[PDB]
């Protein structure tokens, strides 16, 4: 009914589908306080799922604690309302509603609330409680956990901020009905990041996956009833994977960015109108490219991730069939000069599952100009192999054969 | 000399960038590869204009090309100079041209590069690692 | 000729009069870093003691780090230049003059600075360090 990850040693990751009930007995039962907090959005806030978070957040508290109150914010949607000045507002309207160093702000959004809110947390009376309550794939394993916060600097996204972690962060697969669905694909990148790092047996899972997860996402109300329990799978090994390593500190922690450096850099370019887990499925072809370029890794591993990423519909390349519709006129402000300079270390991958050497190795600028192009410069032979073996693609003709005879033998 | 090819026609392009570097007063003339156009394009053509921009000399036979070799290097034509390497999106263009390439003073640029992955999605990659040579890229305005 | 007292177990609290050699002699020497920024008042910014500190602070780099920056920065002083807007002016300078993860920000002030610059160490780049140089004898 609920798994439960844990992290910095404490068991605090709350994962489940429909766990409303679950919510709101844990919070006010084992974090006891006087105010609490729900901070959310406004297209969220006229969810009927979010009605009964709160109405089972109000009603509970008369049972259990009667001296304590409800305050609730609604900050509008969007990219650009993260910002110091929005922060502001709720950094304004806890101070004026009578707010000490006792509260807990329920975050109930998505990447855009828990960075900006468990940011407020942060500096908030120097310091209070956090419960994240993420409702978007893409936060629910990589921006709740972890407790990194920012805000956007209009010189640099994500840059000003502080360290705090969160006390609970609860993963409500329920409020996944009212997700777009190209909102729900641009989470599958980051759990295949998790999938591809660190587990295999999840891969293998996953491409059984990919099949009935894509009919009933692209079907525009998603009905996800009786496919629950693999759903719930789903976020588990990516937050296993993550915590995981959030844990063991930045040292391991740079295996987290398998791709985020070329996909950041795509993202620098085609901000907003391109998702965060759009670019970061581009970025990990193109490091898988480069560490298939530089003897690591085996072609068949290429020939696989690339599969599972088409598979979910995440794009593989920049200039792929639906990737061009979207991004559309900024496409051709992707200069193989800009991109290389804003971006050097890369996650090198060894296989499907696992790291080289479990570090961040640093490749010069030359093959990551490589990687990212269609044209090839070649340079004159100083120094072959004397002795070098080559083994070229597996003859086609006796492989066909020998399945069938082995079969029938 | 000569050297007739009837069942090794996949084996032509690589067979003219060697003899493209074979020197002497015998010229290299293969025959009998009259169904290399109906692959994807005229690629018996295609010798005739790239190896000029090699600076080797490769006339057209009614059945198959003749082809120089002036020494084991080339002429002076980079990017720098008119064009580059056309590939036309084949994989036997650009990985038999990757092999003369590396003979000249600068680098010589091959366009259309990752069009290999009809057979040897890997190529470019197995020439830096364990062929040990330098690889780059370009992109123009 | 310099008392030291213990904070949290490191011997840090540095205590002496005239100690300008002694300033500059230990941060880019025990703190090493790329870009040195010196944040300050501008009624202490036309002091002469202070120009006794950072002209230590420039000609002494090319001696032991000669590849290091030195940033300058003068907010107006005062409690009403304490606010979440002039706070957000050396939060644009330090991303507009290109600094990274390891700045080292020397807040030479008073109580308005050690509060206001160190609260911006506290949030730029999610955390970097800082050098509180206070001059008041309260901000002491």
């Amino acid at each position: 009914s609920i798994e439960k990850v844990p992290i910095l040693g404490k068991e605090t990751i709350h994962v489940g589908y429909g766990i409303a009930d679950h919510i709101v007995r844990e919070v006010i039962a084992n974090l006891a306080s006087s105010t609490y907090v729900i901070v959310t959005d406004t297209n969220m806030a006229r969810t009927p799922q979010y009605s009964k978070l709160t109405d089972d957040f109000k009603t509970n508290l008369s049972e259990k604690r009667p001296e304590s109150r409800l305050l609730t914010y609604c900050v509008s949607p969007g990219e650009n309302n993260k910002n110091r000045a929005t922060k502001a507002a709720v950094e304004d309207f806890l101070l004026q509603q009578g707010c000490t160093r006792d509260t807990v702000i329920l975050a109930v959004g998505g990447g855009v609330i828990g960075d900006m809110i468990g940011f407020v947390a942060a500096t908030f009376m120097r310091g209070v409680r956090v419960v994240q309550v993420p409702t978007t794939l893409l936060a629910m394993v990589d921006s709740s956990v972890g407790g990194k916060t920012a805000i956007d600097t209009p010189l640099g996204k994500n840059f000003i901020g502080a360290f705090h972690q969160p006390e609970y962060v609860f993963c409500d697969v329920s409020f996944l009905e009212t997700l777009p669905a190209r909102q729900f694909i641009n989470g599958m990148a980051e759990v295949v990041k998790t999938a591809a790092i660190w587990n295999e047996e999840e891969f293998t899972r996953l491409e059984n996956f990919s099949k009935k997860f894509l009919s009933v996402v692209t079907s525009k109300k998603p009905d996800l009833q009786s496919i629950k329990a693999e759903l719930v799978k789903t976020v588990l090994e990516s937050v296993r994977v993550k915590a995981g390593v959030v844990s063991s500190d930045a040292g391991l922690r740079n295996l987290l960015n398998f791709g985020h450096t070329i996909g950041h850099a795509i993202e620098a370019v085609l901000t907003p109108e391109a998702l965060h887990g759009e670019c970061v499925s581009i970025g990990m072809i193109k490091e898988a490219e480069l560490s298939r370029y530089l003897g690591i890794l085996p072609p068949v591993a290429v020939a696989r991730l690339s599969k599972c990423l088409v598979a979910y519909g995440l794009p593989v390349s920049i200039d792929d069939k639906e990737f061009l519709k979207k991004v559309g006129p900024k496409r051709h402000y992707v200069e193989i000069d800009i991109l290389l300079k804003k971006m050097i270390r890369c996650v090198l991958l060894e296989k499907i599952g696992k790291c080289y050497q479990l570090k961040a190795h640093q490749v010069s600028k030359q093959d990551l100009s490589f990687v990212l192009t269609d044209e090839v410069l070649v340079h004159p032979f100083t120094n072959p192999p004397k002795e070098n073996i080559i083994v070229p693609p597996g003859s086609k003709s006796i492989s066909n054969r020998a399945l069938i005879l082995a079969a029938l033998g | 000399p000569h050297v007739d090819m009837e069942p090794m026609t996949d084996a032509f392009l690589t067979a003219s960038v060697v003899a493209a570097v074979a020197k002497g007063g015998s010229s290299t003339s293969i025959t009998g590869i009259a169904n290399q156009r109906v692959k994807e394009c005229n690629r018996i053509e295609a010798m005739v204009t790239e190896l000029a921009k090699f600076g080797v000399p490769a006339n057209e036979l009614p059945d198959g090309i003749e082809i120089h070799g002036i020494d084991i290097e080339d002429l002076k034509t980079p990017e720098i100079s008119k064009r580059g390497v056309s590939s036309y999106d084949d994989h036997r263009v650009a990985m038999s041209f990757s092999l003369l390439a590396g003979l000249c003073k600068e680098p010589v640029l091959i366009l259309e590069r990752s069009t290999t992955g009809k057979t040897w999605p890997g190529w470019w990659d197995i020439l830096h690692s364990k062929f040990k040579i330098e690889l780059d890229g370009y992109e123009p305005p």
